[PDB]
RNA sequence: UGUGUGUCCG
């Protein structure tokens, strides 16, 4: 039917090159690009029509030949759209509002009810808080103006279909405004008496455009004027109003909780900066971005204000203020501003320079930068800002490149030397190292504040390679559904014909990495490294490097290159060998926070030949990409390169990148004087150019990033300071530990911290001059107590709140493969989790979550785009109208049941489920004893099995056989064998995927389940090393809707068209839910029935699933009991007697946890009034031989011969199982990898699985604030009733439990000292030490495998033996 | 006789050598000296005279037309 | 025959044992020269572009030579500072980068520069509304601090107070009220022609002058008439 | 005696000359490879 | 046992003669480090 | 007729 699916969310840049040629077909007048070749190119065959077309010659009656840029209209675009007109859309998104309200209203009562059940509740409550609520809800300045948004959006998202001839247009008329939709452009008429007067009488938009005599004259007796756009500008505004509506609904919600004070600003300060800012940009154009862009910095400066004030720290303020003054002053003196609007225009900055709020109230506020829009973009000053810092002259110094460079090898030697043993066999000429000789005869290594005067003496040593080129053991990067540049032969091929003027002669045949991954008959990892070695991508037909604009940001422009497909395999190997070998010689990720250490660990590590103080200074890694030149890293390639076994594979970029010809890949515009004649040898002009000598950003990031930590090693050594280095995202921040006396005061002690981080900085900044690369100290600062990196700040030890970033983007839209209700409902409940991690409120969040799940819902099932207009889901899946009762029903039942609800209360307490069955039973239980429907459950929970196999189980072990909880994987699982198994020529593919594969894994997974009692997990974790684990994974490659829709190899295997599939599967998935009363036995129920327990009932649902696989063998290591019911609090007093403990437990008594609160205070910022804001003190068998840089293939054998040794101890047939798994991947046989097995010797495998091997890193689903001032006790648990107790779980659920309780009340008026959790007599067992027991053998053919990759592999003992 | 010729020849030149043993070591340091005052520029033909030497020291023979960026 | 033989081989032997003391230094000194120089020449090229090749090369199309070449801190500090031989801009601005880094200690790293302009900027950024005489009372007090070379002391208390909790006003009066050059000043006059000049807000601060007026005091400025009309300022 | 003097007299310097010989010996080799590094350059 | 102070000897006089290389070859290097760096 | 207008490394 179609191949078009546009997307709901802007994820492209902004440029309106081609609205020039629209304004061309329609008669009027614009100047969007800086390229003359569009002033008189030649139309398209669309967009040549609107000539003919009757309702766009009505529409452009009655308005002026002259235009305005729609850069200086969106934000009054935004301020004057009400939904108050007439929309084409029948179903108006306002019609259903009320529903939504009373959803949130049933959210927000079963989120009180189920902390009042657990015990948490709240102690003086009051009366007026549903009203409250909705008064709040329904007062929103946002409310209307979203809907009529997303109205604009579904219309405009219908209209971009329609590929074919004949397209039509869609009108909207919202009193002021009229809004014509025609094919991805869109018209606004809009009137004149509403848009800001220059000094000379004309509009600030038309300054740039026309002359001042020109425009009168140009409108003359008219007044409404048209802006012409494309339909990015359209989605860029409805997120902004979704934004906007987010942020003041949670603020103004979050000042009911706590009226003293919340951590968010205001809901009115916002409004006054969303006035200001738009006022700003209505003024300025697309230049008032770079003030927009000021924002944070401020924020930083003032949160930086909150301390001690010591001399330095408002250096940072007055720099900013500064900076702020010039921008502004220089950006405004060309036009005309009126004394009034100069005035006026600095209210955001004057705004933001005069705030006082709370710490948490700025580092709040710090996430709303991105709710103005973003700028529009060009080729040209892109080019232009790029070519500077890439082809400028540098000067260096020779004798910081030689430090460098020794501490460089003296890293990777001391990495080698604390690892593996000992040294690694120096050859070449020990006598040329005097002073090392000695070191290694002792077999002993420097210290380190030693190495001074033998530094030089590490540029002589030689050894053989250390690492192994054969370390892939993930074939899904060479193949990730992505874009590559194409060969420089038809490298013009990629711009549309019309605006060229010529026909190119030679084209592509695919630009997509998938499509060359499977027609690539010679690929192998070997292949690639003799690619490489020989050169070859110096072929005069390898030379492209396009660039592509990157997405929404603030700048005038960021780029990122793209390569050939042989270069681009050539960069992933690279990068891949190099996550493996060295870079872990430098670890870059260190946080270390000096108020939350021990002090004798923080006191060993600060002492370099007593209190221990520490200081720290930020800088950026963004723009060092184009400082690096040849001349600096060429000793550190040619070291990488002896490293390993290769030649010539690490200077592929350096060698390539200068013999490019350097050119933007924008589909609407061409490089300038380009013509059929100068085609082969094109020339150079404002956006193209042809030496590039620096780097490229994201291109070898993890070399540079050692070569940073390098310098910040050899600045280390240079001055005798302790330096811890951290390196996240585009920046680092480097930390001193200083050390101090004891009789020396605590005032003085900052004031010297800070000097010795300023002298380190200034060292810094002289060593990294040195090398070519410039730092800013304008933007360096210098604190103490503050530090912020990447996601995470922290004020003198006290951890800030961030949860606006995440709760600002939930949105009913999301690209989730064919707008799956599944997935957007399950996107919903991730940002949802992820926000209230963060913060120390909970309802604002759950509400917007539970506002926006019915909004999609309800927009899903009335304005699908994969189906016609006027299709209604909810009416031809159940022959009724759906209702607010079966929705509301739908939304309760949890996924793993197959019910649709992905907001779990239980989550406020920790991250983790130990088992989702029990929980989602007691969750279910719980909602329907809050309603009068308790004799619901049976009916809810029975459901019908589906069909499956063994392969299905594996995928998900503590799942269940339920058709409604299954996801979309499978599907494109099954359409990707399908195309591999008629394509993919690549010859290897085609060993790995041949006939009787489907059998050989069915056979292997059914053969893992056969054992006596049936465990999932180890069979999971087994099948992983496998063949069929690698086929598995390369199978899931597909990401988006777009590609599934437009792929050439996908859609050529003729069948039936993957639309109507689509629909079919989508229809029967909506006819699986919102149903019920059909889906459900009578033989499950009443065997259910009586129970009155969750483990129980969740073993007998487990066992009666997958029947069909297990036959009448029990299951074991798979369901664990629910915490939330296994402990009950008692909350005690100060002085008072535990019911539990002392009246009835005279014959055994109770084991019981015991919680306990401090006294010491520690920090508190800004005052000790509510405990999140306070922290305090309290921290929260071997091998016989070891192989030497073993491979890949060698490892997995190794850890897979372990697994299967120690999982089946009691039995003698340890030989027979492990034979033919490893028969498959390694060359040495059996009784050779038992050698390198380590001795395992533990007991319960369930616990070893459960909470040693760690398949999941549990942890706390809280701020850390207040897990420093609780002490907990659970020795008095004795005999611990092992069990199932998991420690971890019951340290986070105590804590989060005491957070939550005592959350809006200061510390002084707590009432509680302590805390009991007894354990009930119900939900804890024993669980006894059981073995697997396997009587066949799998005798399984696999020696067919003999290919590369992470297949078998011959001599694999070649690196030696230590 | 041979004994006297053994001393002539082992005695000869060591008062030399241990003159320009002095010598070497003044000059070696003294360069060493110099080598921390110096200043190096960039040039813009630098990966591509890396890159002819790197092709010509396998399969010999000049890189493929057309020329490289700065040929010299 | 032979012993004495021996025994002049022996004395003649003995003082060749020393050289060795010295010749381990020999081969220290060697080997750091070897590994520096040898690190050298790898991260030049071929294209090294000897000291006259350049120096003709800079003669005629003056842009520099392909490939790297090297020079010396004084040689190219003085070639520099002589501008008649018409080195390349580039490697003039190249150097000028290089050579600017090297004026860095523990002080002076991200301490800004404060004009008088900037100043005032500032502090009309934390007064609320325009037009009031407390503008004039910033104006006069950059003016002050400009002609008496003290900005710093100024803004640093400014900041201090601004930091501590009261009110810019409260600020700017300690400002006029702590800094030892705002002892004992004749506040500036201006000419104005009526009260045209004078803002709509400065008119409630109008007053009669009386003699000897003091900048402490709260005169922050004299306004002067043609006709013998002399006013002040009252905060 | 004479002849035990001179056999004691030859294995004193025996290896600190060799092992100053082999030092001598692998410094001319580095530098006269340096050497030929700088050789193609002028 | 004579005769072999030949054994004794003959790397001497390779040493001198070693020395004597070493010392042509670093004043070689200096006349390279004169023709390369600009100097004054 | 507009080759999938685009959506890269971690
Ligand atoms: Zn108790």
């Amino acid at each position: 039917q179609h191949t078009q699916y546009p997307d709901a969310r802007l994820s492209s840049p902004i440029v309106l090159d081609q609205c020039d040629l629209v304004t061309r077909a329609c008669g009027l007048y614009s100047s969007y690009s800086l390229n003359p070749q569009l002033r008189n190119c030649k139309l398209p065959k669309h967009i040549y029509r609107l000539k003919y077309d009757v309702t766009v010659t009505k529409f452009l009656s009655d308005v002026p030949v002259a235009t305005l840029p729609i850069d200086f209209i969106v934000p009054i675009l935004l301020k004057a759209l009400s939904g108050n007109g007439f929309c084409p859309v029948e179903p108006r998104c306002q019609q259903f509002l009320d529903e939504i309200i009373k959803y949130t209203m049933q959210d927000a009562l079963f989120l009180k009810y189920y902390l009042k059940n657990v015990g948490a509740q709240e102690d003086c409550v009051d009366d007026h808080f549903q009203e409250k609520i909705l008064s709040s809800i329904q007062g929103n300045e946002f409310l209307h103006q979203m809907f009529f948004w997303y109205d604009l959006a579904i219309l405009t998202r219908r209209g971009r279909l329609n590929r074919g001839n004949s397209r039509s247009t869609w009108f909207v008329h919202d009193d002021l405004i009229d809004i014509l939709g025609y094919g991805d452009y869109v018209f606004w008429k809009i009137p004149i008496s509403l848009l800001p007067l220059n000094t000379q009488g004309i509009p600030h938009a038309a300054m740039d455009w026309y002359q001042t005599s020109v425009f009168k004259e140009a409108v003359q007796g008219h007044t409404h004027i048209v802006s012409v756009s494309t339909a990015d500008v359209l989605i860029m505004c409805k997120d902004l109003i979704t934004c906007r509506f987010n942020t003041t609904l949670i603020s103004k919600i979050a000042e009911v909780e706590d009226p003293v004070c919340s951590d968010y600003p205001n809901f009115k300060i916002v409004s006054m900066l969303y006035q200001s800012g738009d006022y700003l940009l209505s003024i300025l154009g697309s230049d008032g971005y770079k003030i927009i862009k000021f924002l944070e910095p401020l924020c930083l400066a003032k949160i930086q204000l909150c301390s001690k004030y010591t001399e330095r720290k408002g250096r940072f303020l007055t720099q900013m203020h500064l900076a702020v003054n010039h921008t502004l002053e220089e950006i405004t003196e060309i036009r005309a501003l009126k004394p009034s609007q100069a005035h006026k225009i600095r209210e955001f900055h004057r705004t933001l320079i005069r705030l006082e709020m709370t710490p948490q109230q700025l580092c709040e506020l710090f996430s709303i930068q991105k709710h103005w829009g973003h700028p529009v973009l060009h080729s040209e000053t892109a080019i232009q800002k790029v070519k500077k810092h890439a082809t400028v002259l540098k000067a260096l110094r020779p004798i910081v490149i030689f430090e460098t460079y020794c501490v460089f090898k003296y890293s990777i030697a001391k990495h080698y030397f604390d690892s593996q043993g000992s040294w690694y066999s120096v050859t070449s000429d020990r006598n040329l190292t005097p002073g090392l000789n000695s070191y290694i005869k002792r077999n002993q290594f420097p210290p380190l504040p030693m190495i001074k005067e033998l530094l030089w003496e590490f540029y002589h040593l030689d050894h053989p390679p250390l690492f192994s080129t054969k370390i892939i053991s993930d074939l899904s990067i060479f193949i990730k559904d992505r874009a590559t540049a194409v060969e420089r032969t038809c490298w013009d091929a990629v711009f549309e014909p019309n605006v060229l003027g010529y026909n190119p002669p030679h084209k592509f045949s695919t630009k997509r990495v998938p499509e060359q991954f499977l027609e690539q008959e010679n690929f192998s990892i070997e292949n690639v490294l003799s690619y490489a070695q020989k050169l070859e991508y110096l072929l005069p037909q390898y030379r492209n490097f396009s660039f592509s604009l990157k997405e929404k940001e603030l700048n005038v422009g960021r780029t990122f290159g793209k390569l050939p497909y042989p270069t681009r395999n050539v960069q992933t190997l690279c990068e891949a060998l190099l996550a493996d070998g060295l870079a872990k010689a430098f670890p870059s990720n260190m946080m270390v926070v000096t108020e939350r250490e021990q002090k004798e660990s923080l006191l060993h590590q600060a002492s370099w030949h007593a209190t221990v103080r520490g200081s720290s200074f930020v800088t950026d890694l963004e723009k060092y990409n184009l400082a690096f030149r040849y001349e600096f890293t060429a000793p550190f390639i040619e070291y990488c390169n002896r490293c390993y076994g290769v030649k010539n594979v690490f200077n592929w970029m350096h060698y390539t990148i200068p013999q490019c010809y350097m050119h933007v890949s924008d589909y609407y515009n061409p490089p300038h004087n380009l013509t059929l004649e100068n085609r082969n040898n094109p020339p150079e002009g404002p956006s193209s150019y042809r030496g590039h000598m620096g780097g490229i950003e994201g291109l070898q990031q993890k070399l540079w990033t050692s070569i940073s930590c390098a310098q910040i090693s050899l600045v280390e050594i240079k001055t005798g300071f302790k330096l811890r280095s951290a390196v996240m995202g585009d920046n680092q921040c480097i930390t001193v530990l200083s050390v101090f006396p004891l009789e020396t005061d605590a005032d003085e002690q900052e004031q010297s911290a800070e000097d010795n981080a300023a002298r380190v900085a200034a060292s810094l900044a002289k060593v990294t001059s040195a090398c070519g690369i410039f730092l800013k100290p304008d933007e360096t600062f210098v604190h103490s107590g503050f530090i912020y990196f990447g996601k995470k700040q922290y004020l003198n030890g006290v951890q800030l709140p961030q949860s606006l970033k995440t709760a600002t983007r939930m949105a009913p839209l999301s690209d989730a493969i064919f707008d799956d209700l599944q997935g957007t409902l399950a996107s919903i409940g991730t940002a949802f989790e992820r926000s209230i991690s963060e913060t120390r409120h909970i309802f604002p969040c759950r509400i917007t979550a539970a506002f926006h799940t019915f909004f999609s819902v309800r927009i899903l099932q009335y304005h699908h785009l994969g189906f016609n207009k006027g299709f209604d889901l909810g009416q031809l899946t159940l022959g009724k109208p759906l209702d607010f009762g079966t929705i509301s029903l739908a939304l309760a039942v949890p996924q793993v049941l197959g019910g649709l609800s992905f907001l779990n209360p239980e989550k406020c307490f920790y991250r983790n489920l130990g088992d989702p069955v029990t929980s989602g039973l007691f969750q279910l239980k719980t909602y329907l004893r809050m309603i009068e429907m308790d004799d619901l459950f049976l009916p809810l929970i029975a459901k019908n099995p589906g069909n499956c196999t063994a392969i299905d189980f594996v995928l998900n072990p503590s799942g269940l056989n339920v058709p409604g909880s299954q996801d979309l994987t499978s599907f494109l699982r099954q359409i990707v064998r399908r195309t591999i198994t008629l394509s993919a020529k690549n010859k290897l593919i085609n060993t790995l995927f041949h006939a009787s594969a489907d059998f050989e894994d069915e056979m292997v997974c059914k053969w893992l389940l056969s054992s006596t009692p049936v465990m999932s997990r180890f069979a999971a974790d087994i099948f992983s090393r496998t063949p069929s684990g690698k086929r598995l994974q390369i199978l899931g490659y597909l990401e988006g809707t777009r590609t599934l829709l437009a792929s050439k190899i996908i859609n050529n295997n003729t069948e039936t068209p993957v639309l109507d599939r689509l629909r079919k599967i989508t229809l029967q998935r909506w006819s699986l839910w919102f149903s019920y009363l059909d889906h459900c036995d009578n033989i499950l129920a009443e065997a259910l029935t009586q129970i009155t327990c969750t483990v129980d009932l969740a073993q007998i649902l487990r066992e009666y699933s997958w029947a069909h696989i297990l036959e009448g063998r029990p299951l074991i290591g798979a369901t664990l009991p629910c915490m939330i019911e296994q402990f009950k609090v008692v909350w005690l007093k100060p002085y008072e007697q535990c019911p539990q403990c002392s009246n009835a437990k005279q014959p055994g008594g109770k084991p019981f946890v015991s919680v306990a609160v401090k006294k010491h205070i520690v920090s508190a910022w800004p005052n000790a009034s509510r405990i999140s804001w306070t922290i305090g003190d309290g921290i929260p068998g071997q091998p016989a031989i070891k192989p030497k840089c073993p491979s890949a293939a060698l490892r997995e054998a190794i850890e897979l011969a372990s697994r299967l040794t120690w999982v089946t101890q009691g039995s003698s047939n340890s030989d027979l199982l492990i034979k033919p798994f490893l028969e498959a991947r390694v060359n040495l046989s059996v009784q050779e990898i038992l050698q390198m097995t380590p001795s395992h010797y533990s007991g319960n495998i369930v616990h070893r699985y459960n909470d040693q091997y760690s398949p999941h890193s549990f942890m706390a689903n809280r701020m850390s604030n207040s897990a420093t001032r609780l002490i907990v006790s659970t020795n008095t648990l004795g005999e611990f009733s092992d069990s199932n107790i998991i420690f971890q779980n019951v340290i986070n659920y105590a804590v989060a439990l005491f957070d939550i309780k005592f959350r809006n009340t200061e510390a002084t008026d707590i009432q509680y000292n302590r805390a009991h959790l007894h354990l009930t007599k119900c939900c804890t067992r024993e669980v006894p030490a059981q073995y697997l027991t396997y009587t066949s053998t799998l005798d399984l053919d696999l020696t067919r495998y003999r290919e590369n990759e992470l297949i078998y592999d011959n001599n694999p003992l070649k690196g030696g033996l230590n | 006789e041979q004994r006297i010729t053994s001393l002539e020849n082992g005695l000869k030149p060591v008062y030399d050598m241990a003159k320009t043993i002095s010598s070497l070591n003044r000059v070696c340091a003294e360069m060493v000296a110099k080598y921390d005052l110096l200043v190096m520029t960039t040039g813009r033909a630098t990966a591509t005279a890396a890159a002819t030497e790197a092709y010509w020291a396998e399969h010999g023979q000049p890189p493929p037309g057309p020329s490289l960026y700065e040929e010299s | 025959s032979l012993e004495q033989r021996i025994t002049s081989l022996e004395n003649g032997l003995k003082p060749v044992y020393d050289m060795a003391k010295t010749i381990s230094s020999l081969n220290r000194v060697c080997a750091e020269m070897v590994a520096k120089y040898d690190l050298l020449v790898m991260t030049t090229g071929r294209a090294t572009a000897t000291a006259a090749a350049t120096e003709a090369y800079w003669a005629e199309h003056g842009q520099p030579p392909p490939g790297p070449s090297l020079y010396e801190e004084s040689a190219i500090r003085g070639k520099i500072e002589s501008r008649d031989e018409t080195v390349p801009q580039s490697v003039r601005e190249a150097f000028n980068n290089l050579d600017s880094t090297t004026s860095l200690t523990e002080e002076n790293f991200g301490k800004p520069d404060i004009s008088a302009k900037d100043l005032r900027n500032i502090m009309y950024d934390h007064l609320p509304g325009f037009g009031t005489a407390f503008h004039q009372l910033v104006q006069v007090i950059c003016k002050l601090g400009k002609d008496s070379n003290s900005l710093d002391i100024i803004h640093a208390e400014f900041q201090a107070s601004l930091a501590e909790g009261d009110s810019p006003q409260c600020a700017l009066i300690q400002i006029t009220k702590r800094v030892p050059i705002f002892q004992d000043a004749a506040p500036p006059v201006i000419h104005i022609r009526s009260r045209g000049d004078i803002p709509r807000a400065c008119q409630k601060s109008l007053r009669p002058v009386p003699p000897s007026p003091k900048i402490d005091r709260g005169w922050v400025c004299v306004f002067q008439l043609q006709d013998g009309k002399t006013l002040g300022l009252k905060i | 005696e004479s002849l035990e003097q001179r056999i004691t007299s030859l294995e004193n310097g025996l290896k600190p000359v060799y092992d100053m010989a082999k030092t001598i010996s692998s410094l001319n080799r580095v530098c006269a490879e340096m050497v030929a590094k700088y050789d193609l350059l002028v």
